[PDB]
C-alpha cells in the first residue's frame, strides 16, 4: 500500500531540501509528532527507517550544522524513545542505526547534539547478546577514548563502556581493562582546587559507568575504599538539588553490584562507620522520590551482605554485632511511640539478616516472642479496612523462617500464631506480580524447612483448613477473585523436598476428610425437599406420583464440586517416585470405595484420577490373572471388577443424560488392567458411547471414549474376542466419522480403521442390517391443488430430532407441523367415505411426538409450551366425539412404558403426566352412561390393558412402567361410585400380582421403591364399607409367606397385621 | 446442651483450685507468658458458657470478675485483644469497671489529634478457637486505634446502657475518622437490640448526659452529633417523650441575664429539646399531640410564632443561629398536626428576615445553602404537606407563593434556592406570577456581585431560566409589556459575561446561550446588531482570533435567520471589518469554521429576498481569489 509515511517524506525532505530557513524547524516538529504518535506501527517502523537512511541521512548530514541539528535535535529524541517502543526483529535496521550515530557524532566533530548522541547511546543496548555485538564493539572502543578539547565528555565513554557490559562481549577483554584504569586516573587528580564540584559528566558518567563493569576484577589493592569512601559517600548526602534524588539511587545501586566488591573494604572500615553505613540507609528512606524502590534495593540489598559479614565472621570481633542489633531492637521500641510504617520493613527484615551470631552469647529467643506479637498486629488488625492490601507480608515472614530456624528449643503457645501466619500468606499468593510470587515460593519452604525440625504435628492442620478455606472462597467459582490456579504454584512449590513428599500424603488426608462432612449427603435430600414443599391439596398427590427415575446445604455440593476439578490438574503429572502406589493403589482404592457408591457423580469422575496414572500396573494385572487360577494389589484388583462390576450396570441405566455424561468416562478405564475379563461381561461401553458422540466436541468428551479403548485393546494379545467385539462396535462408530477439533476426531477415525487391514468391512455391513433402512410411509395413504399430505410430511419429522443450529431451523420447523396437524382434521371433517387412509396412516403419523416438548423442556422451553397444550387439546377431541380411532393415542402412550427401552429416564415419567390426564377428561366425560355397558371401549378395557401390563412377560422391563402409571392417576381413581367397589378386588389382585412379578427381578433396577408407593395408597382404600370382599383378601395373603422370592411377605407381613385389625 | 453446662461448674470448682494455683502465674507482679494464656481460657469459657446458668455471674458460679481486674492493669499490650468479651452487666461492678476502664482511656484512648497515616463453614470455626478471627479478616499505632475501637464497637452498644457513657468522651474534644465507623456501628446497634426498657434505659440516660453537670462548649455540640444518631433511627411504642417532655414543658419559659456563657448554657440544653422533640415527632407526633389537643397547642404557640430580630450584644453569632435550627421543625411539630395550617397561612409580625446579613454577605455560605441547610428543609418538608393541600387561569391565581415573593432589598439570595425546589413541584399553571417574577430579579443577580463568577450560582440562575423555559405562560406575558430592561439587561449581560469560555475549555458556553435565544424568539433582537457591534475579530496574531468565531456564527442561523446579515450591516458596517479578519488566518484548525458559516449564511440569504446582499457574494468571491498564493493546498 501506499501508506502516510513514503508519501509524508519525500515530500517534506525534498522540500526542506532547498528551503528550510525556520520553515523547516516548525515542519519537522509537527511531523515529529506524527512519527511519535502510534500494522500502523509495524510499517511505519520499517518504512520510515528504510527511508530514514535512505532519504533523512545523507541529505541533513550535509547543508549546514545549526539547520540540521534542530532536525536531528528532535529526530533522535522521537526515534530513540520509538526504539524503546517499538517492538524487537530489527537486527539489520539497527546494524545500519550504528552506521548512522557514528555520521551523526561524525556530524557533531554543540551541546544539544552531544545530549541528542547520548539519546542513540541508550537505545544501542536494546537487543546486543551476538558475536555481531563485538565486532563493532572493537571498533567503537576507540572512538569512545580521545577526551581532547575540555567538554563535558568524561560521561560518554565510561558510559559506552557501560554498554559494552550490558551487552556482555567477550571479545572486549583487553580494550575495556584499558579503559577504565584510567577513567580511575581521570577521576583522581580531580578534586582539590578547580571545581568544589564536580560537574554534572563528572558524576551521572563515571558513576554509571564504574558501576556496570565490574563483573570480572576481583580483590581489593586498597582501590575500593579509596575510591567509595571519598566519593560515594558524598553522592550519600545531599538532599537541596531536584534531581540529586536520582543521582542518587545510581550509586546506590553500585553499592548492590558492589556487594563482593564492596565486602572486601567495608569488612576493614565499616565498623567504627557504624554511624556511617546506617545514617544513609535510613536516610534513604525520607522521601519517595521516583526512587522509591531506590530505597528498598539499596537497603535490602546492602542488608544481605550485612548478613553475609555476620556469617563472614569468627566469634571474635561480636562487640560491633551486638552493638548494631540492639540499636536494630532500639527501631523495635520506638516504633510503638511514632510508627515506622515502612522503616518497620527495615527491622523486621533488619532481623531477618543477622539473627544468630547473637544467640551465642545471650539467649535471644525473646525477639522472636515480640517480632510474632508484632505480626500478629499486623494480621489481627487485618479485621479492618485501613490495611489496603497484603504488601510485603511475605518478606518479615522471611525473617520469620530465618529465625525460627537456628533456635534450638521449642517455644510455645504463640505456635498457633504463625499458623495463621501461614493460612493467610497461603492467601497471599494468587494477589500478586510474577516477581512477587517467586520469593513467597520460598518464604514458605523456611517455615517447613523449620516446623520440620521441631515439630510436624502443626503443618497438617494447616492443610484441612488450608483447603476447606479454598473450595468455599471458590464458591461461585469460576466455572460460569480467587481460584484453584494459585495451588498450581505448589507444583513450584513441590520442586526444590521431604516435606513435598508429605506435602503429597496431606491432600489426600484433607478431601479424604472433607466430603465426609455429610457435605455430599445433604443436597441429595434437596431433590426430595423440592417436590414436598411444593405441597398443597389438589397440587400435592401429584408431585407424589410423577417421579423421573433415579436422581439443601448449597454452599457443600457446590464446595464438593470445585475440588475434584481441582485436583483433577495437580497430582497425575508430577512424578509419583512410587510414592502414589502404595498408598495411591490398594490403600486408596479402599477409601474410593468406601467412600463410593453413595449417588454422588463427581466424585465418581474423581476416583479414574490416580486411575490412568499408576505408573508400573503391570504388577497390578499379571498377579491378577495368577490370584484368579501382593495381597494388598490382589485385594484392591478384587474392589476394582468388583467395585467395576457394580458400575455401568448400576448407573449406566438408572443414569440420565448428566451422571451418564459423568458416568461412562469412569467405565472406560476399568478395561486397562482387567481387560480379558470387561470384554465378555461389559462390552455395551464404548457401544453406548452413541449419545456421547455430538456433544463431545465441545470438550472431547464420550467420544474421546471410542478411539482409546480399541486402540488400548488392540494392543492386547487377546485376538478371539472380535467375533463377540467388532460386530456391533464399529456398527456404529462410521457414522461418528462422516465429518481438538471436531475433524480431527475424524483424523484417529482413519488411523484405526485402516490399522486393521481386513477388519473395517465387518462394520457398514451389520451397520446396514441391524439399523433397518429408511421406514417410509406406504401408499401415499382454488387455481392450483397442493394436498401432497406426506411429501410435506416425513421432513418436518427428519428436522425436530436433531433441532440444532441455533434452533432457526427447528423454530419455524415444528411451528410448521403444527399448523400441519390441524390440517390433518380438515379432511377427515366433510362428510365423505375415501380418504380414510388417514386414521391408519396416522397411527405411523401420531409418533412419539411428547419426545418434542419434554426435551424441549431442557433447552427449548419455548417450544414445549407450544407442545403441552397441544398434546392435551388433542386428547379430549378424539376421546369426547369419536371412538374406534383412538386406540393408537394409546398404543404409542402405552409403548413410553416401552421408551425404558433406552434408559432416558426422563421421557418415561415425562408422559405419565398423559395417562392421568386423558383419563381425567374421561372423568369429565361420564357421558354414555347406557352406552358404557353397550357399547365397549371404556374403563372395562383400560384396566385389563394396565394390570395385563404390569405382569407382562415376567414384568419385562415392561414392568415398572406400571408403578409410576398408577401412582398417577391414584388421586383420581380414589373418587369412585360402586365401581371402584367390584373393581377393588384387582386393586389387591394388583397389589398381589405387582409385588411378585419383581421379587425376581432380583436386579435393582430400581423400582422396589415404586412398588411400596403404590401398597399404602391401597390401604387408605379400606373405608369399612360392607366388606364382602374382605372374607377374603385375608385369607388371600395369610398364605403367601411361602412364595418367598426375596423381598415379597417383608412387606406383605405388615400388610396382615395392618389388615388383622379392622376385622 | 448436655455437655454445655456439665463442663463448666467443674470449670469453676477447679477454676477455685487451680487459679489458686495460678495465683504466681495471674500477678507474676516471671508467668509474664502463662498469664495471657489464662485470658483466652476465660474467653473459651465465656463462649461455651452462654446459654443458661453460667451466663449469670451472680449465685452458683460467684466471683469471677476477680479475675477480669488484673489483667487491665498489669500491661498494654496484647490486652486489647483480651477484651471485647466480659460483659457483666450489674452495679458494684460499676465503680470498679468505670474507675479502672477510665483510668485506661488515658494512656489507651487520646484526645488527641489523628496521629496517623450452613455446610463446611464448621472448619472456620474449628481453626477459631485458637484466638484471633480467621474469617472475619478477609498509622502503626493509628490503625490499631482504630482495631481497639472495633473490639470496643463490635459487641459494644448490646452488653449495656452504661457501656454507651465511655464512647461519648471520644466523640468529643476532637473529631477523627471514627466518625463513619460510628454512624456505621450506632445506627445498627440502636435497633439491634429491639427489646424496651433497654432501649428507654438509653435514652433516659443520655437525656441526663444533657442534665445538670459543669462541662465545657465542644463536649455538648458534638453531643447533639452522637445524640442526634442514637434518637433519629431507633424502634416505637413510646411515651418516655410525653412525661419527660412533660418535664420539659416546665423547661419551656426560661430567661439568662447576659453573661459570657450563661445565655449558651440555657440555650444549649434548650436546642437540645426541641431537637429531641420532631424526630420524635412525625413519626409519633400526630397520635401524642391529638390525644394531649390544648397542652400540645400551647406549646406550638409559647414556642414558635418568635422571631429574634432588634437583638444585640452576642445573642445572634452562635444563638439565633441554632434558635433557627429548631423554630421551623418546632414548626413540624404543627406540620404532624395539621389540617388547613394556621401558622403556614400568613406570617406572624414584622421586621427583619431572621437569617443572616452576613451569610448573604459571604457568598461562600449562600453556596453551602446549595449545599442546604437544616433550616432549608423544613420549608422543603411544607412542600410534602402543601401538595396534598393544593387542590386553568382560575387556578393559578391562588396558591399562597403570592404571600412569599422577593421583595426589593437585598437578602433576596434565599428565596431562590427555596424556590429551587419549588419549581420542582411548583411548574406551569399551579402558579403563573412566581415564574414572571422571578425573571425580573435575576437582573445582577448573584453573579454581578460577583465579577469572577461561581458554578454555584450560574448553573441555579442557569437552569432556573431553563424551566421558564418551555413554559408558554411563562415567556410572553414577560415579553410584552415588560421584556424590556428585564430582557434587555438580560441578554445584555449574557453576552458580557460568556467572555473567557477559552480558559475554560468548556464547550457549555454555546449550548447555554443557544438553548436560550431558541426559544426567547420575541422581545427586539438588540443582541443582533450588538453582538455585531462587539466584533471581537481582534487580529489573528495571536489565539484571541479563536474566541470571536463560534460567538460569531454559532449564535446566528438557528431556525430562523435572527438578525440576519441585514439587520446587523444596518446599525454600522461592522460585518465589512468581520471580513478584514476571515482572510486573517494564524490558527491551524477552525479557521474556516468562519467561512463556513458564510456559506449557511449565503445560503439562507438568497432563500430570502437577498438582491442588496448580491453585490457582497462577488467581493466574497474576490477573496478566494485574493488567496491561492502562499501555496493554495490548505
Amino acid at each position: 500500500v501506499r501508506c502516510s509515511l513514503l508519501r509524508l517524506q519525500e515530500t517534506l525532505s525534498a522540500a526542506d531540501r532547498c528551503g528550510a530557513a525556520l520553515a523547516g524547524h516548525q515542519l519537522i516538529r509537527g511531523l515529529g509528532q506524527e512519527c511519535v504518535l502510534s500494522a500502523v506501527l509495524a510499517l511505519q517502523t520499517s518504512l520510515v527507517f528504510s527511508r530514514d537512511f535512505g532519504l533523512l541521512v545523507f541529505v541533513r548530514k550535509s547543508l549546514n550544522s545549526i539547520e540540521f541539528r534542530e532536525c536531528r535535535e528532535e529526530i533522535l529524541k522521537f526515534l530513540c524513545i520509538f526504539l524503546e517502543k517499538m517492538g524487537q526483529k530489527i537486527a539489520p535496521y539497527s546494524v545500519e542505526i550504528k552506521n548512522t550515530c557514528t555520521s551523526v557524532y561524525t556530524k557533531d566533530r554543540a551541546l544539544d547534539l552531544l545530549i541528542k548522541l547520548l539519546q542513540t547511546f541508550r537505545s544501542s543496548r536494546l537487543m546486543d547478546e551476538f558475536k555481531i555485538g563485538e565486532l563493532f564493539s572493537k571498533f567503537y572502543g576507540e572512538l569512545a577514548l580521545k577526551k581532547k578539547i575540555p567538554d563535558t565528555v568524561l560521561e560518554k565513554v565510561y558510559e559506552l563502556l557501560g554498554l559494552l557490559g550490558e551487552v556482555h562481549p567477550s571479545e572486549m577483554i583487553n580494550n575495556a581493562e584499558n579503559l577504565f584504569r584510567a577513567f580511575l586516573g581521570e577521576l583522581k587528580t580531580q578534586m582539590t582546587s578547580a571545581v568544589r564540584e564536580p560537574k554534572l559528566p563528572v558524576l551521572a558518567g563515571c558513576l554509571k559507568g564504574l558501576s556496570s563493569l565490574l563483573c570480572n576484577f576481583t580483590k581489593s589493592m586498597e582501590e575500593d575504599p579509596q575510591t567509595s569512601r571519598e566519593i560515594f559517600n558524598f553522592v550519600l548526602k545531599a538532599i537541596r538539588p531536584q534531581i540529586d534524588l536520582k543521582r542518587y539511587a545510581v550509586p546506590s545501586a553500585g553499592l548492590r553490584l558492589f556487594a563482593l566488591h564492596a565486602s572486601q573494604f567495608s569488612t576493614c572500615l565499616l565498623d567504627n562507620y557504624v554511624s556511617l553505613f546506617e545514617v544513609l540507609l535510613k536516610w534513604c528512606a525520607h522521601t519517595n522520590v521516583e526512587l522509591k524502590k531506590a530505597a528498598l534495593s539499596a537497603l535490602e540489598s546492602f542488608l544481605k551482605q550485612v548478613s553475609n559479614m555476620v556469617a563472614k565472621n569468627a566469634e571474635m570481633h561480636k562487640n560491633k554485632l551486638q552493638y548494631f542489633m540492639e540499636q536494630f531492637y532500639g527501631i523495635i521500641r520506638n516504633v510503638d511511640s511514632n510508627n515506622k510504617e515502612l522503616s518497620i520493613a527495615i527491622r523486621g527484615y533488619g532481623l531477618f539478616a543477622g539473627p544468630c551470631k547473637v544467640i551465642n552469647a545471650k539467649d535471644v529467643d525473646f525477639m522472636y516472642v515480640e517480632l510474632i506479637q508484632r505480626c500478629k498486629q499486623m494480621f489481627l488488625t487485618q479485621t479492618d479496612t485501613g490495611d489496603d492490601r497484603v504488601y510485603q507480608m511475605p518478606s518479615f515472614l522471611q525473617s520469620v523462617a530465618s529465625v525460627l530456624l537456628y533456635l534450638d528449643t521449642v517455644p510455645e503457645v504463640y505456635t498457633p500464631v504463625l499458623e495463621h501466619l501461614v493460612v493467610m500468606q497461603i492467601d497471599s499468593f494468587p494477589q500478586y506480580s510474577p516477581k512477587m510470587q517467586l520469593v513467597c515460593c520460598r518464604a514458605i519452604v523456611k517455615v517447613f524447612l523449620a516446623l520440620a525440625a521441631k515439630g510436624p504435628v502443626l503443618r497438617n492442620c494447616i492443610s484441612t483448613v488450608v483447603h476447606q478455606g479454598l473450595i468455599r472462597i471458590c464458591s461461585k467459582p469460576v466455572v460460569l477473585k480467587d481460584y484453584v490456579d494459585l495451588f498450581r504454584h505448589l507444583l513450584s512449590s513441590d520442586q526444590m523436598a521431604d516435606e513435598a513428599f508429605f506435602s503429597v500424603n496431606s491432600s489426600s488426608e484433607s478431601l479424604n476428610h472433607l466430603l465426609y462432612d455429610e457435605f455430599v449427603k445433604s443436597v441429595l435430600k434437596i431433590v426430595e425437599k423440592l417436590d414436598l414443599t411444593l405441597e398443597i391439596q389438589t397440587v400435592g398427590e401429584q408431585e407424589n406420583g410423577d417421579e423421573a427415575p433415579g436422581v439443601t446445604s448449597d454452599p457443600a455440593a457446590n464446595l464438593h464440586p470445585a475440588k475434584p476439578k481441582d485436583f483433577s490438574a495437580f497430582i497425575n503429572l508430577v512424578e509419583f517416585c512410587r510414592e502414589i502406589l502404595p498408598e495411591k493403589q490398594a490403600e486408596f482404592f479402599e477409601p474410593w470405595v468406601y467412600s463410593f457408591s453413595y449417588e454422588l457423580i463427581l466424585q465418581s469422575t474423581r476416583l479414574p484420577l490416580i486411575s490412568g496414572f499408576y505408573k508400573l500396573l503391570s504388577i497390578t494385572v499379571r498377579n491378577a490373572k495368577k490370584i484368579k487360577y501382593d495381597p494388598e494389589k490382589y485385594s484392591c484388583f478384587a474392589l476394582f471388577v468388583k467395585f467395576g462390576k457394580e458400575v455401568a450396570v448400576k448407573m449406566k441405566q438408572y443414569k440420565d443424560e448428566l451422571l451418564a455424561s459423568c458416568l461412562t468416562f469412569l467405565l472406560s478405564l476399568p478395561h486397562n488392567i482387567i481387560e480379558l475379563d470387561v470384554r465378555a461381561y461389559v462390552p455395551a461401553l464404548q457401544m453406548a458411547f452413541k449419545l456421547g458422540l455430538s456433544y463431545t466436541p465441545l470438550a472431547e468428551v464420550g467420544l474421546n471414549a471410542l478411539e482409546e479403548w480399541s486402540i488400548y485393546i488392540d494392543r492386547h494379545v487377546m485376538q478371539p474376542y472380535y467375533k463377540d467385539i467388532l460386530p456391533c462396535l464399529d456398527g456404529y462408530l462410521k457414522t461418528s466419522a462422516l465429518s481438538i477439533s471436531l475433524e480431527e476426531i475424524r483424523i484417529r477415525v482413519v488411523q484405526m480403521l485402516g490399522s486393521l487391514g481386513g477388519q473395517i468391512n465387518k462394520n457398514l455391513l451389520t451397520v446396514t442390517s441391524s439399523d433397518e433402512m429408511m421406514k417410509s410411509y406406504v401408499a401415499w395413504d382454488r387455481e392450483m391443488k397442493p394436498v401432497i399430505f406426506l411429501d410435506v410430511f416425513l421432513p418436518r419429522v427428519t428436522e425436530l430430532a436433531l433441532t440444532a443450529s441455533d434452533r432457526q431451523t427447528k423454530v419455524a420447523a415444528c411451528e410448521l407441523l403444527h399448523s400441519m396437524v390441524m390440517f390433518m382434521l380438515g379432511k377427515a371433517t366433510q362428510m365423505p367415505e375415501g380418504g380414510q387412509g388417514a386414521p391408519p396412516m396416522y397411527q405411523l403419523y401420531k409418533r412419539t411426538f411428547p419426545v418434542l416438548l419434554r426435551l424441549a423442556c431442557d433447552v427449548d422451553q419455548v417450544t414445549r409450551q407450544l407442545y403441552e397444550p397441544l398434546v392435551m387439546q388433542l386428547i379430549h377431541w378424539f376421546t369426547n366425539n369419536k371412538k374406534f380411532e383412538s386406540q393408537d393415542t394409546v398404543a404409542l402412550l402405552e409403548a413410553i412404558l416401552d421408551g425404558i427401552v433406552d434408559p432416558v429416564d426422563s421421557t418415561l415419567r415425562d408422559f405419565c403426566g398423559r395417562c392421568i390426564r386423558e383419563f381425567l377428561k374421561w372423568s369429565i366425560k361420564q357421558i354414555t352412561p347406557q352406552q358404557q355397558e353397550k357399547s365397549p371401549v371404556n374403563t372395562k378395557s383400560l384396566f385389563k390393558r394396565l394390570y395385563s401390563l404390569a405382569l407382562h412377560p415376567n414384568a419385562f422391563k415392561r414392568l415398572g412402567a406400571s408403578l409410576a402409571f398408577n401412582n398417577i392417576y391414584r388421586e383420581f381413581r380414589e373418587e369412585e361410585s360402586l365401581v371402584e367397589q367390584f373393581v377393588f378386588e384387582a386393586l389387591v389382585i394388583y397389589m398381589e400380582s405387582l409385588a411378585l412379578a419383581h421379587a425376581d427381578e432380583k436386579s435393582l433396577g430400581t423400582i422396589q421403591q415404586c412398588c411400596d408407593a403404590i401398597d399404602h395408597l391401597c390401604r387408605i382404600i379400606e373405608k369399612k364399607h360392607v366388606s364382602l370382599n374382605k372374607a377374603k383378601k385375608r385369607r388371600l395373603p395369610r398364605g403367601f409367606p411361602p412364595s418367598a422370592s426375596l423381598c415379597l411377605l417383608d412387606l406383605v407381613k405388615w400388610l396382615l397385621a395392618h389388615c388383622g385389625r379392622p376385622q | 446442651d448436655s455437655w454445655w453446662a456439665k463442663d463448666s461448674p467443674l470449670e469453676t470448682k477447679m477454676a477455685v483450685l487451680a487459679l489458686l494455683a495460678k495465683i504466681l502465674q495471674i500477678d507474676s507482679s516471671i508467668s509474664l507468658l502463662a498469664d495471657t494464656k489464662l485470658d483466652l481460657h476465660l474467653k473459651g469459657q465465656a463462649v461455651t458458657l452462654l446459654p443458661f446458668f453460667t451466663s449469670l455471674t451472680g449465685g452458683s458460679l460467684e466471683e469471677l470478675r476477680r479475675v477480669l481486674e488484673q489483667l487491665i492493669v498489669a500491661h498494654f499490650p496484647m490486652q486489647s485483644r483480651e477484651f471485647p468479651p466480659g460483659t457483666p452487666r450489674f452495679n458494684n461492678y460499676v465503680d470498679c469497671m468505670k474507675k479502672f476502664l477510665d483510668a485506661l482511656e488515658l494512656s489507651q484512648s487520646p484526645m488527641l489529634l489523628e496521629l496517623m497515616t450452613l455446610e463446611s463453614v464448621y472448619e472456620m470455626f474449628r481453626k477459631d478457637d485458637p484466638r484471633l478471627s480467621f474469617t472475619r479478616q478477609s498509622k502503626l499505632n493509628e490503625s490499631t486505634f482504630d482495631t481497639q475501637i472495633t473490639k470496643k464497637m463490635g459487641y459494644y452498644k448490646i452488653l449495656d446502657v452504661m457501656y454507651s457513657r465511655l464512647p461519648k468522651d471520644d466523640v468529643h474534644a476532637k473529631e477523627s475518622k471514627i466518625n463513619q465507623v460510628f454512624h456505621g456501628s450506632c445506627i445498627t446497634e440502636g435497633n439491634e437490640l429491639t427489646k424496651t426498657l433497654i432501649k428507654l434505659c438509653y435514652d433516659a440516660f443520655t437525656e441526663n448526659m444533657a442534665g445538670e453537670n459543669q462541662l465545657l462548649e465542644r463536649r455538648r455540640l458534638y453531643h447533639c452529633a452522637a445524640y442526634n444518631c442514637a434518637i433519629s433511627v431507633i424502634c416505637c411504642v413510646f411515651n418516655e417523650l410525653k412525661f419527660y417532655q412533660g418535664f420539659l414543658f416546665s423547661e419551656k419559659p426560661e430567661k439568662n441575664l447576659l453573661i459570657f456563657e450563661n445565655l449558651i448554657d440555657l440555650k444549649r440544653r434548650y436546642n437540645f429539646p426541641v431537637e429531641v422533640e420532631v424526630p420524635m415527632e412525625r413519626k409519633k407526633k400526630y397520635i401524642e399531640i391529638r390525644k394531649e389537643a390544648r397542652e400540645a397547642a400551647n406549646g406550638d404557640s409559647d414556642g414558635p410564632s418568635y422571631m429574634s430580630s432588634l437583638s444585640y450584644l452576642a445573642d445572634s453569632t452562635l444563638s439565633e443561629e441554632m434558635s433557627q435550627f429548631d423554630f421551623s421543625t418546632g414548626v413540624q411539630s404543627y406540620s404532624y398536626s395539621s389540617q388547613d395550617p394556621r401558622p403556614a397561612t400568613g406570617r406572624f409580625r414584622r421586621r427583619e428576615q431572621r437569617d443572616p446579613t452576613v451569610h448573604d454577605d459571604v457568598l461562600e455560605l449562600e453556596m453551602d445553602e446549595l449545599n442546604r441547610h437544616e433550616c432549608m428543609a423544613p420549608l422543603t418538608a411544607l412542600v410534602k404537606h402543601m401538595h396534598r393541600s393544593l387542590g386553568s387561569v382560575p387556578r393559578d391565581l391562588p396558591s399562597w407563593m403570592k404571600f412569599l415573593h422577593g421583595k426589593l432589598g437585598n437578602p433576596i439570595v434565599p428565596l431562590n434556592i427555596r424556590l429551587f425546589l419549588a419549581k420542582l413541584v411548583i411548574n406551569t399553571e399551579e402558579v403563573f406570577r412566581p415564574y414572571a417574577k422571578h425573571w425580573l430579579s435575576p437582573l445582577l443577580q448573584l453573579a454581578a456581585s460577583e465579577n469572577n463568577g461561581g458554578e454555584g450560582i450560574h448553573y441555579m440562575v442557569v437552569e432556573i431560566v431553563a424551566t421558564i423555559l418551555s413554559w408558554t405562560g411563562l415567556a410572553t406575558p414577560t415579553g410584552v409589556p415588560k421584556d424590556e430592561v428585564l430582557a434587555n439587561r438580560l441578554l445584555n449581560f449574557l453576552m458580557k459575561h460568556v467572555f473567557h469560555p477559552k480558559r475554560a475549555v468548556f464547550r457549555h458556553n454555546l449550548e447555554i446561550i443557544k438553548t436560550l435565544v431558541e426559544c426567547w424568539k420575541d422581545c427586539l433582537s438588540i443582541p443582533y446588531r450588538l453582538i455585531f457591534e462587539k466584533f471581537s475579530g481582534k487580529d489573528p496574531n495571536s489565539k484571541d482570533n479563536s474566541v470571536g468565531i463560534q460567538l460569531l456564527g454559532i449564535v446566528m442561523a438557528n431556525d430562523l435567520p435572527p438578525y440576519d446579515p441585514q439587520c446587523g450591516i444596518q446599525s454600522s458596517e461592522y460585518f465589512q471589518a468581520l471580513v478584514n479578519n476571515m482572510s486573517f488566518v494564524r490558527y491551524k484548525e477552525v479557521y474556516a469554521a468562519a467561512a463556513e458559516v458564510l456559506g449557511l449564511i449565503l445560503r439562507y440569504v438568497m432563500e430570502r429576498k437577498n438582491i442588496l446582499e448580491e453585490s457582497l457574494c462577488e467581493l466574497v468571491a474576490k477573496q478566494l481569489k485574493q488567496h491561492q498564493n502562499t501555496m493554495e493546498d490548505k
